[PDB]
């Protein structure tokens, strides 16, 4: 059993259970995997794409680009002198799409309580899974602060945007809990 | 529009209504001028027009063809022309059928079996002779020569209805060195359909995994427990299948009720224990169990 | 930058918050690169009330002017048909119909025991159909005050 295998599964299972209750409440907007283009935010910041492979898939070294964003945080989800760099870089650009991911649902999540009604707002339990994967995956996590809005913004673009990051966050915590469990056996 | 699919050959774009005036078409050779070039449609010897141009609206089919561009008793060059049919605005789509199962308007189905990039594409066509399919591939638009697509075959003859379908296929592996966690971009396939003088194009765009369709599971046998009624039943990963199988998972679901109308269960574990009553089979389904995929084939071993 | 629209963008005017019986004039604008890949005169630019067909232009610029908005949120969608593809969700805007807000009427504020925590209470009258922020401030003899918000 690894204890980052288990967050990563809670977090699979839990953007699940959030991704269905978006397409139940926004019955009009468009949240079907078919009507929805996938977008990924982090599509050049982070290495997690190409260093996150079994290492019999990964050869040339190559294609990791110059050791791109090679921070290598220390963390408490492997250990210091336990396992090669292909898999320390790929914890680090891990960390580093949650640290992505995070920062963006909360400034969604401040967005959406403004609305006269509640129709949706993000899971509270979901946001909480990927801080606590994160501390697990770097030792100097940061914690994103409360954000607030001090005017009101156009909700249906919200609620669009919300729908195109749900789907592309889904396949990313797909990749993570591959590689957690490539990392238990 | 005049445009070349490949070189003497150009398929003219026609609208398709009653009584319709033809686009002028202008038929020109690549050839050391000769005076006196004369020009032939059909095999006969009648001759069309005389000059290195000729000038022929195609109104109809009858007026596409191989014109020939023949001087001095030898046949300089060869001129085939080919039709795509527009009916009230819209491209037609004769020579492939539609299957319908996922959505309207589909004519091609693609399926893979491995994370490798290894797929096969089956449209079914019931245009018995005179077929020809031209098949090109590519992961998005930015990698050129991204995909290896290889030559249509016949595959099967089943006799739907009375016509009788023939369905062919295409093998296409994904040439990209660079191995990648996560695709971004969806493989797009187009079939060029030719059929005599008429010309028809489906473009078809997937990602690898929602595609994928696992073989059955291998090498199930059952093992009874010693003095109990229950019967442990063990199965191992499909080879085929991409490895390592820690980062690539599947999920079994086991069927007892053989021939109470659902005995089905999904286990992770590569063994399960069932009640074996002794007029029934046992059989087990193989899914990708990171995404929703295509269920494999029931695997049965008789109980 | 995600964007949600980019076939095209709509406006509204004045704002998407409106006093009860004003009228707004949604507009769907289609930028030139964007549109039907093939022109044909059979592909509309529909706008949809709930999924309601509400107005249709051919051209890139459609002008609605919807009147009689009851209080709530109405969702304007304009949707691209063209000839023989399926309708592509281009834009839309989301309207809260608002009014004035109630004043309270009663105000009583309520100690339990001689140590306690003073809680005040108040009647919030009707609900205007928009988001609502309270302030509840208490001033002693001279004047220092507490401010809390109820957001
Ligand atoms: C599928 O079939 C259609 C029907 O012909 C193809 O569209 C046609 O594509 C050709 C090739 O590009 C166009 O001809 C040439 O286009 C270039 C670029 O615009 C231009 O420089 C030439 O002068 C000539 O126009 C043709 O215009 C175009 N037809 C229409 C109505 O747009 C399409 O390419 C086919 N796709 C595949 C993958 O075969
Ligand atoms: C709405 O637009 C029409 C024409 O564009 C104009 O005549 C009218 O005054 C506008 N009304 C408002 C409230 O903007
Ligand atoms: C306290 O505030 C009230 C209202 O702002 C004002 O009328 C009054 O003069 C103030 N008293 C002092 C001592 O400032």
């Amino acid at each position: 059993m690894f204890p980052c295998l288990h967050h990563s599964q809670n977090l699979l299972r839990a953007v699940s259970n959030m991704l269905q209750k978006a397409r139940q409440t926004l019955e009009f907007y468009p949240c079907t995997s078919e009507e929805i283009d996938h977008e990924d935010i982090t599509k050049d910041k982070t290495s997690t794409v190409e260093a996150c492979l079994p290492l019999e898939l990964t050869k040339n070294e190559s294609c990791l680009n110059s050791r791109e964003t090679s921070f290598i945080t220390n963390g408490s989800c492997l250990a210091s002198r336990k396992t090669s760099f292909m898999m320390a870089l790929c914890l680090s650009s891990i960390y580093e799409d949650l640290k992505m991911y995070q920062v963006e649902f909360k400034t969604m999540n401040a967005k959406l309580l403004m609305d006269p009604k509640r129709q949706i707002f993000l899971d509270q339990n979901m946001l909480a899974v990927i801080d606590e994967l994160m501390q697990a995956l770097n030792f100097n996590s940061e914690t994103v602060p409360q954000k607030s809005s001090l005017e009101e913004p156009d909700f249906y673009k919200t609620k669009i945007k919300l729908c195109i990051l749900l789907h592309a966050f889904r396949i990313r915590a797909v990749t993570i809990d591959r590689v957690m469990s490539y990392l238990n056996a | 529009a005049i445009w070349e699919l490949k070189k003497d050959v150009y398929v003219v774009e026609l609208d398709w209504y009653p009584d319709a005036p033809g686009e002028m078409v202008v038929l020109t050779c690549d050839t050391p001028e000769e005076d006196g070039i004369t020009w032939t449609l059909d095999q006969s010897s009648e001759v069309l027009g005389s000059g290195k141009t000729l000038t022929i609206q195609v109104k109809e089919f009858g007026d596409a063809g191989q014109y020939t561009c023949h001087k001095g008793g030898e046949v300089l060059s060869h001129s085939l022309l080919l039709l795509h049919k527009k009916e009230d605005g819209i491209w037609s789509t004769d020579i492939l059928k539609d299957q319908k199962e996922p959505k309207n308007k589909t004519f091609l189905r693609c399926e893979a079996k491995n994370y490798s990039g290894r797929f096969t594409c089956w449209w079914l066509t019931t245009i018995s002779t005179d077929l020809t399919f031209s098949v090109k591939s590519s992961r998005g638009s930015s990698d050129p020569q991204g995909v290896t697509c290889g030559a249509a075959t016949l595959s099967a003859e089943r006799v739907r209805g009375d016509n009788k379908e023939y369905e062919y296929s295409v093998e296409c592996q994904e040439d990209s060195a660079c191995p990648a966690a996560e695709e971004s971009l969806p493989i797009e396939v187009m079939v060029d359909a030719v059929h005599k003088l008429k010309y028809e194009n489906y473009t078809s765009s997937f990602f690898i995994r929602d595609i994928i369709k696992p073989d059955p599971p291998k090498n199930l046998q059952l093992k009874p427990l010693k003095n109990s009624r229950q019967v442990e039943v063990s199965w191992e990963y499909p080879d085929t299948w991409s490895t390592p199988h820690s980062y690539f998972s599947l999920t079994f679901c086991v069927q007892v009720q053989g021939k109470e109308k659902k005995d089905r269960v999904f286990t992770d574990k590569t063994s399960a224990t069932v009640i074996c009553r002794k007029n029934a089979s046992i059989s087990v389904r193989a899914q990708d169990r990171y995404y929703s995929s295509s269920w494999s084939e029931w695997a049965s071993v008789p109980c | 930058k995600i964007d949600a629209c980019k076939r095209g963008d709509v406006t509204v005017k004045p704002s998407h918050v409106i006093l009860l019986g004003s009228t707004v004039n949604i507009t769907c604008s289609l930028k030139p690169r964007q549109g039907c890949f093939h022109y044909s005169r059979r592909n509309k630019l529909i706008l949809y009330k709930f999924d309601r067909r509400i107005n249709f232009h051919h051209g890139h610029s459609l002008n609605s002017q919807v009147t009689g908005l009851p209080l709530g949120t109405t969702l304007f969608v304009c949707k691209l048909a063209c000839i023989n593809s399926d309708e592509i969700q281009i834009c839309g805007a989301e309207i809260f119909v608002g009014v004035a807000p109630e004043q309270p009427q009663n105000l009583s504020c309520i100690q339990k025991g001689e140590q306690g925590t003073v809680a005040c209470t108040w009647e919030r009258g009707r609900d205007t159909h928009l988001y609502t922020e309270y302030t509840l401030q208490l001033s002693g003899p001279k004047n220092l005050t507490w401010q809390k918000q109820c957001k």
